[PDB]
């Protein structure tokens, strides 16, 4: 269509590090959605619909106590200011210690009013276990609606 | 009427520890992420912190990290800035703020690190 | 601009043991001609909606008991007053560290005019709604 | 509204098995979406906002890890090539042997070619819980 | 070709208890929120319960919180009302329903508390 | 060029154990569900296995299920097609595919299931 609109998936390549990518299958970037500072650049004013998922996978429970965040930002164009839009917390391990895997998903969705050069940040806070290996459990996209 | 106050600035030897205190009002604290920026005689401003709204995601430039540690208290509307290892390169203004440019910024408070 | 109706209410942060919906809100929406009325969204026109909603629960230890959360999107139509669930999950709580267990829905439903929709929980007791953007209900007409 | 439009729902009569359905009661298959092998069929190529829920629910724990997986899938009408376009992951038990549930969601924007078939696949139909309405559901929309 | 069709009401003195079944047909159980209201002598229809689809929220008006418990099951197609501690005040005709207003009501169960 | 090449093919005796291996390259092996598919003589092309990505999903037509299992190792690039108590109808051509039909099929590997070497 001619409908602003991103869907972009972690880089596996990348490092213990949560980087949004524009690849060539089922991954979008266009109708003036740009990729910045892994950043989505809104490019016109109006309703978008905001989503992403995060997949984080462990294999055991270490000592402390682990708490797992999701979170869409909005950076507005006028002051740098970033407020949080849709955000979550998991507690993956209840107990500690073999070593059986653990996986816990979080999806964010909903709809903003947005102005023209606001960027939304999707991020996390414990990337080392994030599982961006495989594809379909990373992915961060909007539409204007 | 948004208002930040710094407090908690002192003189400190080098290897020292100091925690910086920033009183929040006039807008919901618990809506932004907040930063801890501070300015050196002749040095341009410079962002040594960044938290989110829950407190579980914090930022630092190599120059402060292992040796500070930005946290919240939203029930307190309060940030908080432990820093640790202190260096003479670290003596500045230190200001909170909701942009890393400083945005929103108080008189800040002054951290002199000397012998 | 757009003309499409649409809403997204969040969590009153100063309400105390129930889930309250408001609008009035920074990052909040309620316009083309949704209502906010006896805590439930009120379609303006008939025809295809987009509806979502998120809850996070929280608790100081895992409860002594075993607790089931629910989250549901239910619709009130326009005659008859008739609940019925268009969207739900239930959660098992953990089995004093703290729990959190967040919830999400959404779907397309084709929508009466004056139909209802309520989004509700079993433990506001659990109900984590002091943080923005942890407790939502939205709803856009496609 | 003339866009491709469904929103499917797990069949209650099935065993063991995660059948699409639609009824006339809070569901839809409209305007050139058709539901064929247990896939959605695209009418027209474009952008479709594409989304599922699954819920898992088991009495107790198993003396065998189980690892729980959805999966939205596109088969290409080309070759019948198939792709996982959104899929999750959940570890409901840590230890063995007081009912468990574990809800999955997916949902996502993707660029579709006329006749592209989508699934909305588990692993462990035996946990499901699809008695329930509107606890199982699959539905695209062209946007 | 929806059908509720109540049961289980008789005399009870005060503080007695009563156990009300309503069985449902016509229409999918599981779907629906379900209802229990009543009619009192020259008094409006009062809905004393509210229960969702899985059973797990349940509401209450003050004039019965505390005394009056609804479930379900949705295997049986069957709704009840515990009725604890009962006054004179709560006597009236007993109906199940898919609304507050008392939808698809049946023939109602007829609870009377007398001394 | 995606290249799907199997390999551990041989003869083997009614109830003998046999692991068919696929190479996999030029394609993000972790995208996609695979198949094995075989061609045995004057037969049409028969699916016998499909996994999904994480390898959590597995079917399997009535003709070998129970008896045969696949996997696949996504760093590897590699998929497997585990045979137990082969029968003389499973010999055919063995091939790995993106699809059921048999796209991107390699050369194969030949099963040969004989009570007489």
């Amino acid at each position: 269509s001619d409908k602003p609109v991103a869907h972009v998936v972690a880089n596996p390549q990348a490092e213990g590090q949560l980087q949004w990518l524009n690849r060539r299958a089922n991954a979008l970037l266009a109708n003036g959605v740009e990729l910045r500072d892994n950043q989505l650049v809104v490019p016109s004013e109006g309703l978008y619909l905001i989503y992403s998922q995060v997949l984080f996978k462990g294999q055991g429970c270490p000592s402390t106590h682990v708490l797992l965040t999701h979170t869409i930002s909005r950076i507005a164009v006028s002051y740098q200011t970033k407020v949080n839009l849709l955000s979550a917390i998991k507690s993956p391990c209840q107990r500690e210690t073999e070593a059986k895997p653990w996986y816990e998903p979080i999806y964010l969705g909903g709809v903003f009013q947005l102005e023209k050069g606001d960027r939304l940040s999707a991020e996390i806070n414990r990337p080392d276990y994030l599982d961006f290996a495989e594809s379909g459990q990373v992915y961060f996209g909007i539409i204007a609606l | 009427e948004v208002q930040l106050v710094e407090s908690g600035g002192g003189l400190v030897q080098p290897g020292g520890s100091l925690r910086l205190s920033c009183a929040a009002s006039g807008f919901t604290f618990s809506d932004y992420w907040m930063y801890w920026v501070r300015q050196a005689p002749g040095k341009g401003l410079e962002w040594v912190s960044e938290i989110n709204t829950n407190g579980l995601i914090t930022k630092y430039p190599d120059s402060v990290k292992g040796r500070f540690t930005i946290s919240r208290d939203n029930a307190k509307n309060t940030l908080y800035l432990q820093m640790n290892s202190l260096r003479p390169e670290d003596t500045a203004v230190y200001y909170c703020a909701r942009s890393p440019s400083g945005f929103n910024r108080g008189q800040g408070t002054l951290v002199t690190v000397s012998s």
